[PDB]
RNA sequence: UAGCGCCGGCCAACUCCGUGCCAGCAGCCGCGGUAAUACGGAGGGCGCGAGCGUUACCCGGAUUCACUGGGCGUAAAGGG
RNA sequence: UGAAACUCAAAGGAAUUGACGGGGGCCCGCACAAGCGGUGGAGCAUGUGGUUUAAUUCGAAGCAACGCGAAGAACCUUACCAGGCCUUGACAUGCUAGGGAACCCGGGUGAAAGCCUGGGGUGCCCCGCGAGGGGAGCCCUAGCACAGGUGCUGCAUGGCCGUCGUCAGCUCGUGCCGUGAGGUGUUGGGUUAAGUCCCGCAACGAGCGCAACCCCCGCCGUUAGUUGCCAGCGGUUCGGCCGGGCACUCUAACGGGACUGCCCGCGAAAGCGGGAGGAAGGAGGGGACGACGUCUGGUCAGCAUGGCCCUUACGGCCUGGGCGACACACGUGCUACAAUGCCCACUACAAAGCGAUGCCACCCGGCAACGGGGAGCUAAUCGCAAAAAGGUGGGCCCAGUUCGGAUUGGGGUCUGCAACCCGACCCCAUGAAGCCGGAAUCGCUAGUAAUCGCGGAUCAGCCAUGCCGCGGUGAAUACGUU
């Protein structure tokens, strides 16, 4: 129940209770940002990869 | 550019780069002999010299070691007198051999 | 420029906190067949960059070999501390017959008859060793003549 | 066992962002999405040039889509084909103005990625690794360069357990910002499976 | 008529399946506890051939009883 | 004096590097000492062990597992369990065949999925004036290739991370030394947070580390005037509201500024001590940053991946259950045991941050939560906001109390199809153990601990006492290194 999962996670064929995110990338279901539509793990990746706008290293 | 910081240290090294090169740094090539005023002592070099099948000359006491020196120059070495002498017609007789002898440096003085 | 070839390469190591790191042995010969010969013993923590050290010390160190006709002039006897050798001369059609490692030698040193054994110690290391100084002490019936002159 | 992303870490210095332009809390999860996929099917199909960096801009229906290669020729065809049908397949499933803009690479021995890409190969085409990685850096340091080193990990050779093979030559201050150093990951598939790559290039400084 | 021994290292000859501290191997070191160039079968290879292997014993290696040709401070060994 | 059987693949010398020592020397870190507050007791919250169960999915294991994956489990989630149903599939590409276009609407059925099934419909290509058919997409159904697997192996592995440890270390080239493993350099004197620097030296130099370059906070100048300002005048529904100005505040870019530079002492130098000037000194405070390598650390359930195993099922759908079970054990936590206090009224001073079917000003109604109306705001313009502790006034008077708020009953609001299992809040009533906690043990060296609130990620709502961040009030104590 991984690849049928992250389908399921489009459709909502009933109550939009059962909405729930989910990682665009990894297909994540849990710490994903409703910012980024991604995972917490994933955008650690790419915002190392500087493949996000804006987003940098943050330090204070 | 160069910070005031920097140009401190770099000129530093600049001092003590002259205070052991200055007298060495004229030498490029690989000396073809090597000049000792006590063997003993700088032994380290004639060393290094002797492997390298460079010819040993230098000054010697009897706190010397006369069979792996290849040109010996027995007597004092630990006196001015000495040293002063044989340096003196040493190089003059380098001069000489060169050409336009002329006349020992202030070291008579230095000897008081 | 001359030949080249090797006895061996062994992995040594050493202890340190956490594991272990290694160096790397490496003995090569090198000669031109021809009497010109030069053993090295090299060592780094990389095996290409240990036998291309090695032979940067071969050349350096060399010793000629008065050869006869393929065989050595007199027979000699060398004890390197540990170990011994032996070097005997032999008519042509005997052939180099000798342990792996004072082969290297003799082979690459242009000698093609000879008998010998290793007696004592057989640490290649100080056989190699054994046999340069071996060879370093032959001497042609000139040599001799020579010293036993003094004119 | 730490070392950050060279790259995250000289975010506000050295390396811009390969993707740039700008949104609000409404598009930018969208045109990143798109953007992203957008660089996979670059990935796919446009390596077989020397792929190594893929810089994008947007704003408004706007995209830029300057992709740096190795060998440009293979993204342009022979005088307006390979370089079109991108577009075209590009925009084709976007909704938005594109413009597959091509820079060259002048020297890819002095492009992480690339050598990454590359070591990267010959490992899967089964060859030395010792050899292959230290040529690698001895490619790119006698190309002119201030500093290199890559780094294998795995199987390497295919033995049962893990490994990883060390290899650079002249300074890669990797602590220190004003350093610029293209780093290069790739990855390796074999029978026996995964084999990681690293790639580290010190050039430019100040 | 073509056979036999071997192919981890010494030692010349490499892959695949099976197997799973079992079945087994073994001259020394060691090999097999799910992925074995070391078990067993196969493909291929090295060696020899009307033979090829094994066991047994003799000399060799063994300068390991040393005459050739060893040793004895701490390695076995100076006698209280 | 002096064997043998039997048995082992060694026994053993010296030297080398390292780890260890209830050996030593020099040295350090809230390591101990000094000192403040706290867990272990109680109640509750939360994770875990165990047992239980139809199932209570799985992982993590001393330090470095246990409010940890989980930054949001009613169904979703969901990997588990029971029952119903599909079994080229919920998703990929392909080949092929028969029927229909596409698309939209419904009825019988059932718990839903799913299965029986009427209607509307007739677009785009080829031939022909039409008929009729053939061709594309799209669907039904058949078939094959193939899907799919949170099934197993982190002892096959990439990636990422923990860790020793922000420790000061690890090592390379050449030379030299040793038969060699190896040694030197890196050691030694001084110095520092430091292999920091000086000095010395058979080494000379170089590299990864340390520092420095980047961010925040402190003083100040430049540019900018929809924030602030009667600083300054004038009008005032006396509110920086209108005029007016940017000076100051602040907002945000950029720059100045500290370097043992100056003075004095010691010192070979490096450096050290003390003084000025200075907003700030000897690294000013906080961050980001974590070397070679260690732990067969962690994770195949983020993702990737060698191998394995499943294949009308080890795959897929729904409905319900479970993850929330309770005789128990521990770990992190919250609220407390009261007068340096609890209550109630009234009044004041922040920061960072978030918010256009979100933040919701004000009115109305309600004890209330909450509901009805409704202005503004894509936002230094309106909104969440009342910060709280504080301040002043009143009440209680030592009690299990007006301490403490657990448990239980009763009534109600809101989210969401749905709040039995299982939400959160409101009001009334009920008012538990607990009177400072055994052996034992944690945190912290200054704007710190303690304390007091505010925000944010997640997300319908929330089981948040959790996490990440913010500001307010603001200590104690370090003789010393046994
Ligand atoms: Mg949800
Ligand atoms: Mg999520
Ligand atoms: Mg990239
Ligand atoms: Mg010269
Ligand atoms: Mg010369
Ligand atoms: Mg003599
Ligand atoms: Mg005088
Ligand atoms: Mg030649
Ligand atoms: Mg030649
Ligand atoms: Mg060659
Ligand atoms: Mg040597
Ligand atoms: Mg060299
Ligand atoms: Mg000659
Ligand atoms: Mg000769
Ligand atoms: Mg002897
Ligand atoms: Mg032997
Ligand atoms: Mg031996
Ligand atoms: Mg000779
Ligand atoms: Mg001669
Ligand atoms: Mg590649
Ligand atoms: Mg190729
Ligand atoms: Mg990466
Ligand atoms: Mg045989
Ligand atoms: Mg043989
Ligand atoms: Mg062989
Ligand atoms: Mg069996
Ligand atoms: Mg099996
Ligand atoms: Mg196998
Ligand atoms: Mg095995
Ligand atoms: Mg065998
Ligand atoms: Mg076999
Ligand atoms: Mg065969
Ligand atoms: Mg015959
Ligand atoms: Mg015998
Ligand atoms: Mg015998
Ligand atoms: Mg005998
Ligand atoms: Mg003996
Ligand atoms: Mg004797
Ligand atoms: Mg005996
Ligand atoms: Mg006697
Ligand atoms: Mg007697
Ligand atoms: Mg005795
Ligand atoms: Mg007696
Ligand atoms: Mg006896
Ligand atoms: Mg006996
Ligand atoms: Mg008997
Ligand atoms: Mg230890
Ligand atoms: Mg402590
Ligand atoms: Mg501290
Ligand atoms: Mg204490
Ligand atoms: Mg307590
Ligand atoms: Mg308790
Ligand atoms: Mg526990
Ligand atoms: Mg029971
Ligand atoms: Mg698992
Ligand atoms: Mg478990
Ligand atoms: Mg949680
Ligand atoms: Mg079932
Ligand atoms: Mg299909
Ligand atoms: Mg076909
Ligand atoms: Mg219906
Ligand atoms: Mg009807
Ligand atoms: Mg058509
Ligand atoms: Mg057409
Ligand atoms: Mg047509
Ligand atoms: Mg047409
Ligand atoms: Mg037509
Ligand atoms: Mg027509
Ligand atoms: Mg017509
Ligand atoms: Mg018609
Ligand atoms: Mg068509
Ligand atoms: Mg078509
Ligand atoms: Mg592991
Ligand atoms: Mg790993
Ligand atoms: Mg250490
Ligand atoms: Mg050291
Ligand atoms: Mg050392
Ligand atoms: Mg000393
Ligand atoms: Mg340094
Ligand atoms: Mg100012
Ligand atoms: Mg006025
Ligand atoms: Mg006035
Ligand atoms: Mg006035
Ligand atoms: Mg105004
Ligand atoms: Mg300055
Ligand atoms: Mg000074
Ligand atoms: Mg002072
Ligand atoms: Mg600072
Ligand atoms: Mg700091
Ligand atoms: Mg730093
Ligand atoms: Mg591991
Ligand atoms: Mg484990
Ligand atoms: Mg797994
Ligand atoms: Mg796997
Ligand atoms: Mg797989
Ligand atoms: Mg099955
Ligand atoms: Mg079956
Ligand atoms: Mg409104
Ligand atoms: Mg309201
Ligand atoms: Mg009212
Ligand atoms: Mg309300
Ligand atoms: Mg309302
Ligand atoms: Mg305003
Ligand atoms: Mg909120
Ligand atoms: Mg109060
Ligand atoms: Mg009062
Ligand atoms: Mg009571
Ligand atoms: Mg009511
Ligand atoms: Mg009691
Ligand atoms: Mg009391
Ligand atoms: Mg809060
Ligand atoms: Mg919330
Ligand atoms: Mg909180
Ligand atoms: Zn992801």
């Amino acid at each position: 129940a991984r690849k049928a999962l992250i389908e399921k996670a489009k459709r909502t064929p009933k109550f939009k209770v059962r909405a729930y995110t989910r990682c665009v990338r990894c297909g994540r279901a849990r710490s994903v940002y409703r910012f980024f539509g991604l995972c917490r793990i994933c955008l650690r990746e790419l915002a190392h990869k500087g493949q996000l706008p804006g987003v940098r290293k943050a330090s204070w | 550019e160069r910070p005031k910081k920097e140009q401190v240290r770099l000129k530093h090294e600049l001092e003590r780069l002259q205070k052991y090169l200055s007298g060495f740094r004229l030498l490029k090539r690989l000396p073809d002999a090597i000049f000792v005023v006590d063997p003993t002592k700088e032994a380290i070099a004639v060393r290094e010299a002797r492997k390298l099948f460079i010819p040993v000359i230098a000054l010697a006491d009897t706190d010397s070691d006369p069979d792996l020196v290849d040109y010996i120059i027995p007597g004092n070495d630990d006196a001015i007198r000495s040293i002063q002498l044989i340096l003196s017609r040493a190089v003059d007789l380098i001069i000489q051999a060169r050409g336009g002898v002329v006349e020992p440096s202030p070291s008579y003085a230095l000897v008081q | 420029d001359f030949e080249e070839k090797m006895i061996l390469i062994r992995r040594t190591a050493r202890m340190q906190a956490g594991g272990r790191r290694f160096r790397f042995g490496a003995l090569v010969v090198v000669g031109d067949r021809q009497g010109r010969v030069g053993l090295g013993f090299g060592k780094a923590p990389e095996v290409p960059l240990a036998v291309q050290k090695a032979g940067y010390y071969a050349r350096r160190n060399m010793v000629e070999v008065p050869l006869q006709n393929g065989t050595i002039p007199h027979e000699i006897e060398v004890e390197f501390g540990a170990s011994k050798i032996v070097l005997k001369p032999a008519a042509p059609g005997t052939g180099v017959i000798a342990g792996a490692v004072p082969r290297a030698i003799l082979e690459l040193a242009g000698v093609t008859d000879i008998l010998t054994k290793e007696l004592g110690s057989r640490n290649p290391i100080n056989i190699a060793y054994a046999t340069m100084e071996a060879l370093r002490q032959l001497r042609t019936k000139a040599d001799v003549e020579r010293l036993r002159k003094g004119e | 066992g730490n070392k950050i992303h060279p790259i995250g870490f000289r975010l506000g210095i050295t390396r811009d962002w390969e993707s740039r332009w700008y949104a609000g809390k409404k598009q930018y999860r969208h045109l990143l999405l798109e953007d992203q996929r957008i660089r996979g099917l670059l990935e796919k199909e446009l390596y077989s040039a020397g792929l190594a960096r893929v810089d994008i801009e947007r704003a408004a229906d706007n995209v830029a889509v300057t992709v740096h290669v190795a060998k440009p020729g293979v993204v342009i065809g022979r005088g307006g084909e390979r370089i079109r049908v991108l577009r075209e397949e590009l925009a084709k499933l976007t909704g938005k103005n594109v413009a597959l803009n091509v820079q060259e690479v002048q020297n890819p021995n002095l492009s992480a990625p690339l050598v990454a890409q590359r070591v990267a190969e010959q490992i899967e085409r089964r060859f030395a690794v010792r050899r292959a990685i230290k040529q690698a850096v001895q490619r790119v340091m006698e190309s002119g360069a201030k500093g290199a080193k890559v780094i294998v990990s795995g199987r390497i050779g295919g033995a049962e357990q893990a490994r990883t093979e060390w290899a650079a030559q002249g300074r890669v201050p990797l602590h220190t910002l004003r350093a610029n150093i293209d780093y290069g990951f790739a990855l390796a598939r074999t029978t026996y499976g995964v084999l990681g790559v690293k790639a580290y290039i010190f050039l430019g400084e100040v």
